[PDB]
């Protein structure tokens, strides 16, 4: 099986910042997971990578010249993107994998979320 | 048929590097988490590392952190383990396993021996059936495979044919640092002058193949 | 750092009778979210890779017989073999898969308990071939005895040897349910040519009195 992903269809960044919540159909409390944000239709660029611990600790990484921050919450991960450029207006996709406790699962392709940076 | 096949093991010097591989077939490789599990000779199982179906999440055991690296190529359906800065303690049979709710499938295993000792081919000596080797209508004979390194060796009787009443023993490690093992076969004492017994010994690590004919004394 | 402790270390049960193995986890592997306990059981026969039996503490894997049954929650768990079969002689391991690093129990060796069998002792002098290489190995064989506990003493000229021999036991036979042992006494060729009477005194439960097999070098 696969995890489900609900993300807002549209978000306007105000003052070059936005909060992208990725809603999963899985209990990420006390789980070893790896959440991802990808930008672009071809999902090439990986914007942010939020690794989750069993003891609900987070290791957030911002890879491609993005200012990313991460917050965990039950069946969701929130990506707080700051200092976005206007030229970064695009479709963003939430990705997830759970490893422990088993089984290993990944997400079914989400519809994405259009971020308009103003 | 699901298959997991390990390779890349053998003898390596302490401090040195070795790369193990595990090829998979019979399932969608990228859909499952894979692990390496090791078992030192005559000891229990020890989990080494795990990698997600995508390769994005890797986990390691306390003992192997900083030295070992688990990777995978989903296009080749192969799982790799890069062992660096090896120590003697890392000597074990290395299994690769498919996970789903537990390790539901395991490979045959590849033997990694970490030692400064060099490879030595075994000597084969016959264990002759005499009247001293007879006891209650039964007679025994066999082969002594002495002074070889590293493990393992394969012993067969009559080129694979004889397995009735055959006892091949676990090798023991001598104080000399070389392994030694005996294989025997019990047969009725009245059947001595009626069958030819030949023990077939192979030591792959030194490319040794001896076929020793055991004659009664 | 979740530690798994099994008990007993070894267990011998008669054919058809009940076997019980305990596994104690140092922390609760009960995931409160789905009420499932993340604990697995494997069977490992000699020379063969392990085989998954039970997962999620009690859920039985496809093709595992009705007789295997896991039970318990939190920290104490139990594997039960209702009717022990010959084909079940293996080492059992418990394993937590709740959190990394995944950890295993030390293992429990399960054996068939049977009626007592006395060994056949045989003694093998060093071959003419081995003596040409300047070594000597006398081999004492004990065949198809039960139970595993057997004492072998080496006497050279009626004098007891120490730390110059090594034992090796086979796994339980698939037919007899018995063990076989091989003790190998190794001396120099020089040392061998010095003494005459080489012997092993086998002490087993199935024997009334210690059997000795001997030979004299050149008889
Ligand atoms: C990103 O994070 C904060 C929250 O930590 C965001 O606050 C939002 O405020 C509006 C105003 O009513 C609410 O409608 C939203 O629900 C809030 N978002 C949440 C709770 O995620 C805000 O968008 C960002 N930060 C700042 C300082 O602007
Ligand atoms: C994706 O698109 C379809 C059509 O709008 C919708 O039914 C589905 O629920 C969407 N996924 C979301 C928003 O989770
Ligand atoms: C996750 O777990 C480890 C121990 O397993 C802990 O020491 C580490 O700080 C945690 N992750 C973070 C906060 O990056
Ligand atoms: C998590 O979210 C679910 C909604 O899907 C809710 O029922 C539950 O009470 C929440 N709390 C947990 C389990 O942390
Ligand atoms: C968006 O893209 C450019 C790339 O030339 C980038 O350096 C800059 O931040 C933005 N400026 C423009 C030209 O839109
Ligand atoms: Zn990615
Ligand atoms: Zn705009
Ligand atoms: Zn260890
Ligand atoms: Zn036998
Ligand atoms: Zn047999
Ligand atoms: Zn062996
Ligand atoms: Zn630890
Ligand atoms: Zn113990
Ligand atoms: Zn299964
Ligand atoms: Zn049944
Ligand atoms: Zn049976
Ligand atoms: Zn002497
Ligand atoms: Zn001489």
């Amino acid at each position: 099986n696969k995890i489900l992903v609900k993300q807002s269809p549209m978000l306007v960044a105000y003052d070059n910042a936005v909060n992208l919540s990725c809603k999963y159909s899985y209990n990420l409390f006390s789980r070893e997971f790896r959440a991802s944000l990808h930008k672009g239709l071809d999902s090439a660029v990986e914007v942010c990578v939020v690794y989750g611990n069993y003891s609900q600790q987070l290791q957030v990484y911002s890879k491609t010249g993005f200012n990313c921050d991460g917050k965990l919450g039950n069946e969701s991960v929130t990506f707080y993107l700051q200092n976005l450029y206007v030229n970064q207006t695009d479709i963003y996709f939430c990705k997830i994998e759970v490893m422990y406790p088993p089984p290993y699962l990944d997400n079914e392709k989400s519809n994405g979320t259009i971020i308009h940076v103003k | 048929e699901v298959q997991l096949l390990e390779s890349g093991g053998g003898l390596v010097q302490p401090g040195g590097s070795l790369r193990l591989s595990c090829a998979a077939s019979g399932f969608t490789f990228s859909s499952y988490a894979m692990s390496w599990v090791r078992q030192a000779p005559g000891k229990g199982l020890e989990w080494v590392s795990a990698i997600s179906g995508s390769g994005g999440s890797t986990y390691y055991a306390d003992s192997v952190k900083g030295r070992f690296t688990i990777s995978r190529d989903n296009s080749k359906n192969t799982l790799y383990l890069q062992m660096n800065s090896l120590r003697a303690e890392d000597t074990a049979v290395y299994y690769c396993a498919k996970s789903y709710g537990a390790f539901d499938y395991w490979g045959q295993g590849t033997l990694v021996t970490v030692s400064s000792a060099s490879t030595k081919g075994p000597s084969v000596f016959p264990l002759a059936p005499s009247s001293k080797s007879t006891s209650g209508g039964t007679a025994a004979l066999g082969c002594l495979v002495k002074d070889y390194f590293p493990e393992p060796v394969t012993v067969s009787w009559n080129s694979g044919a004889l397995t009735s009443g055959v006892h091949t023993f676990p090798a023991v490690l001598q104080s000399s640092g070389l392994y030694s093992l005996s294989s025997v076969v019990t047969v009725p004492s009245s059947s001595l002058g009626t069958q030819t017994y030949i023990c077939n010994v192979n030591h792959k690590p030194s490319n040794t193949k001896v076929d020793k004919r055991v004659e009664p004394k | 750092d979740i530690v798994m402790t099994q008990s007993p270390d070894s267990l011998a049960v008669s054919l058809g009778e009940r076997a019980t193995i305990n596994c104690k986890s140092s922390q609760s592997v009960l995931y409160s979210s789905n009420n499932k306990n993340y604990l697995a059981w494997y069977q490992q026969k000699p020379g063969q890779p392990p085989k998954l039996l039970i997962y999620w503490a009690s859920t039985r894997e496809s093709g595992v017989p009705d007789r295997f049954s896991g039970s318990g929650s939190g920290t104490d768990f139990t594997l039960t073999i209702s009717s022990l079969q010959a084909e079940d002689v293996a080492v059992y391991y418990c394993q937590q898969n709740l959190r990394p690093p995944e950890t295993f129990g030390q293992g429990t060796k399960v054996e068939i308990k049977r009626t007592v069998a006395a060994p056949s002792v045989f003694i093998f002098p060093p071959s003419d071939e081995q003596l040409k290489s300047g070594t000597a190995s006398v081999v004492c064989l004990l065949n198809n005895f039960y139970p595993r506990e057997a004492k072998v003493q080496w006497k050279v000229d009626n004098a007891l040897q120490s730390g110059n021999s090594q034992e090796s036991v086979t796994e339980q036979d698939s037919k007899d349910s018995t063990y076989s042992l091989s003790s190998t006494l190794t001396l120099s060729k020089a040392d061998y040519e010095k003494h005459k009477v080489y012997a092993c005194e086998v002490t087993h439960q199935g024997l009334s009195s210690p059997v000795t097999k001997s030979f004299n070098r050149g008889e």
